């Protein structure tokens, strides 16, 4: 899962950049919120460890 | 015409626009992109990214 997360976020960022350059404002607006959510998710590490997005020790928690 | 009498016009004309003849424009920096439209260049960039 860790190896597979960066491609998703970066490819969505590519989508956002493309729609910016093409001047397609509506789609860019629809896509910015997910961009920021992914940014927050990747750069917060709510887990106290703060070394991996998914941590085997923190994983297996029901919440 | 109120004080003299004219003939039918021997030459009809009207207002027109005079400009300086377009010259060979001094080549612009980045004139090497002119053979292809900007949209082609951007599609090239993003096709490179996608490939």
């Amino acid at each position: 899962l860790r190896k597979l997360v960066v491609p998703e976020y970066s490819i969505h960022g590519l989508f956002c950049l493309m729609f910016l350059c093409a001047a397609e404002w509506v789609t860019l607006g629809l896509n910015i919120p997910l961009l920021f959510y992914h940014l927050w998710r990747y750069f917060h590490r709510p887990a106290d460890g703060s070394e991996v997005m998914y941590d085997a020790v923190s994983i297996m928690n029901a919440d | 015409e109120e004080v003299i009498d004219f003939s039918k016009p021997f030459m009809s004309l009207g207002i027109s626009i005079m400009i300086k003849k377009p010259q060979k424009s001094k080549p612009g920096v980045f004139s090497f992109l002119d053979p292809l439209a900007y949209e082609i260049w951007m599609c090239i960039v993003f096709a490179y990214i996608g490939v």
